[PDB]
């Protein structure tokens, strides 16, 4: 049915003045039979809509800088960056208007490249003033750490979590390039009080081990 | 190109109907269309429909079709888009844009809310640091904001002398309809106990406001 735009790759970690070149792959021939091919990339910044960079598979848009081009087939696609700008970090999507109805790629996240940076690993237990309120909440903060995948694994007595946990993860930090995550495992007041070991244990590419930060009531 | 203006952040119950809009604006001869695009978590971006602000011919994609109706007011150069019958998978980010033969601009996007909350401020917990939120030196605490409906909430630090190392996790929302989010700040060891940390919350929707002092 609709078009299929895949983006390659999902996450392009850049460093500061390299060459950058994010590929659209369409599922039918994006060459309109007026002869223009009607493939778009855009620049989505955090908190703003999209906006156009390259139109009609290699025009560039009013105000796009040079270091932006596009190019391409009737059906693979290529964005280049001569030479990455902070400015450009966000999320690129590709768009065809060649066909009804017009479709989007599922985006490409632009970002700082750095070196590993294992997590700091803290725990928080929860507050008499929440436990009087009939709920319980262990906060498990993972502080500046690359790259940004990281699994957190919570154990309660030895009994894996699963399903009562929320993460939430910050923007790359605009100075040291790392990310932080919390992971929340939300309890009953009555469930939290049955149990004494309360453990987040977090993997990640930068440390040797996983490691275990716990508290015992 | 032609300048967009959209309509603000809706609120709405699942049933409901909405109407946003988009304020039309330019010294332009170029021909022009007007297009809607939904940007939500579940789906990315769609394109909804397209419509011509000369004549008002409408074209739709099959899945938003009777969904959403485009239509134009040529007077005041609007453009406007009822949505019906609406759930969850309707909260989204709203886009209004134009298309050229030379490029298109989009409007800022209007966020629309499908939930059967109601508006409630939060509540606020510490979060104690501790030998488990130490790091040789470095401490972390914070703040846990929890349970409040609409966004946004905001937090600041020491009344706002504190800014840097903070972290303001996005919220997440729970399976309730409510949200959720943490605060964090990393400071001196040396400091608990000396220096005070005071996190201030700030719910406007529900005028909740909040000063939360955290210590071990």
């Amino acid at each position: 049915s609709d078009i299929e735009l895949t983006q390659s790759p999902l996450s392009l970690p850049v460093s500061l003045g390299d060459q950058a070149s994010i590929s659209c792959t369409s599922s039918q021939s994006l060459l309109h039979s007026n002869g223009d091919t009607y493939l778009h990339w855009y620049l989505q910044k955090p908190g703003q809509s999209p906006k156009l960079l390259i139109y009609t598979l290699s025009n560039r848009f009013s105000g796009v800088p040079d270091r932006f081009s596009g190019s391409g087939s009737g059906t693979d696609f290529t964005l280049k960056i001569s030479r990455v700008e902070a400015a450009d970090l966000g999320i690129y999507f590709c768009s065809q208007t060649t066909h009804v109805p017009y479709t989007f790629g599922g985006g490409t996240k632009l970002e700082i490249k750095r070196a590993d940076a294992a997590p700091s690993v803290f725990i928080f237990p929860p507050s008499d003033e929440q436990l009087k309120s009939g709920t319980a909440s262990v906060v498990c903060l993972l502080n500046n750490f690359y790259p940004r995948e990281a699994k957190v694994q919570w154990k309660v007595d030895n009994a894996l979590q699963s399903g009562n946990s929320q993460e939430s993860v910050t923007e790359q930090d605009s100075k040291d390039s790392t990310y932080s995550l919390s992971s929340t495992l939300t309890l009953s007041k009555a469930d939290y009080e049955k149990h004494k070991v309360y453990a987040c244990e977090v993997t990640h590419q930068g440390l040797s081990s996983p490691v275990t930060k716990s508290f015992n009531r | 190109q032609v300048k967009l203006q959209q309509s603000g952040a809706e609120f709405v119950k699942a049933g409901a109907s909405v109407k946003l809009s988009c304020k039309t604006s330019g010294y332009t001869f170029n021909n022009y269309w007007i297009h809607w695009v939904k940007q939500s978590p579940g789906q990315g971006l769609e394109w909804i429909g397209e419509i011509d602000p000369s004549d008002g011919y409408s074209n739709y994609n099959q899945k938003f079709k009777g969904k959403a109706t485009l239509t134009v007011d040529k007077s005041s150069s609007t453009a406007y888009m009822h949505l019906n019958s609406l759930t969850s998978e309707d909260s989204a980010v709203y886009y209004c844009t134009s298309s050229t033969s030379v490029g298109g601009s989009w409007g800022q996007g209007t966020t629309v809310t499908v939930s059967s909350a109601s508006t409630k401020g939060p509540s606020v917990f510490p979060l104690a640091p501790s030998s488990k939120s130490t790091s040789g030196g470095t401490a972390a605490l914070g703040c846990l904001v929890k349970d409040y409906f609409p966004e946004p909430v905001t937090v600041s630090w020491n009344s706002g002398a504190l800014t840097s190392g903070v972290h303001t996790f996005p919220a997440v929302l729970q399976s309730s309809g409510l949200y959720s989010l943490s605060s964090v700040v990393t400071v001196p060891s040396s400091s608990l106990g000396t220096q005070t940390y005071i996190c201030n919350v700030n719910h406007k929707p529900s005028n909740t406001k909040v000063d939360k002092k955290v210590e071990p």
